């Protein structure tokens, strides 16, 4: 077993609408794609979800 | 014989009547509330003007 | 190069993270050189660090604030000057800059 580079696909880049203290992500996917966020404050409150 | 006058000399607000799509083009009523998205390339910063 | 007859004034102010405000400024120095420009508040950071003075010239500056109004003093080359303002809320309420 040995290390080797390999290609992985880039997803479709999102579309953001900007409401007051808030983001909406108009996403798309055909296959399960991980999304993950976190704050930059003391409370990191991370999120993970495999949207389809 | 008793048809009366057409719409081209009775229509209010100065409308000219085109017949082939049956339009009432080029007349004036109300206000048109629009909004223009100015591109960010026609803006020089205030240190240069 | 010492300094005389300074009077700052504002033209427009937003309060944001980008440099929104822009103030003009008059100065009557006796000689020419490089004099430091600074605001002595803690809510107005000033972009231009230095400038080049002349006899009867004028300087346009840039700053950024978070206070809903600006009452702070700027400083050219040693002596202070005061000028009031009135800052407005911005429209783009998500931006990519801290």
């Amino acid at each position: 077993l040995t290390p080797t580079v390999c290609p992985v696909p880039l997803a479709h880049t999102p579309t953001v609408t900007k409401w007051f203290k808030g983001i909406t992500l108009h996403l798309t996917a055909m296959r399960p794609t991980l999304l993950t966020t976190r704050k930059l404050g003391l409370r990191a409150d991370a999120t993970a979800e495999w949207i389809t | 014989n008793n048809s009366g006058r057409p719409l081209q000399e009775t229509a209010p607000f100065g409308c000219k009547i085109e017949v082939e799509p049956l339009r009432a083009s080029n007349c004036a009523y109300g206000h048109i509330p629009i909004s223009i998205d100015i591109p960010d390339a026609a803006f020089v910063r205030s240190s240069e003007s | 190069p010492t300094i005389l007859e300074v009077s700052c004034t504002v033209a427009d102010c937003i309060y944001s993270a980008d440099f929104g405000g822009s103030l003009t400024l008059q100065y009557k120095a006796d000689r020419e050189g490089h004099c430091p420009v600074h605001s002595h508040s803690t809510t107005a950071v000033l972009k231009e660090a230095t400038t080049h003075v002349t006899a009867v010239g004028s300087i346009t500056l840039h700053f950024s604030t978070s206070s809903p109004q600006a009452n702070f003093i700027v400083s050219l080359c040693g002596k202070k000057s005061t000028c009031n303002a009135e800052c407005k809320p911005p429209a783009d309420h998500i931006i990519g800059e801290p």
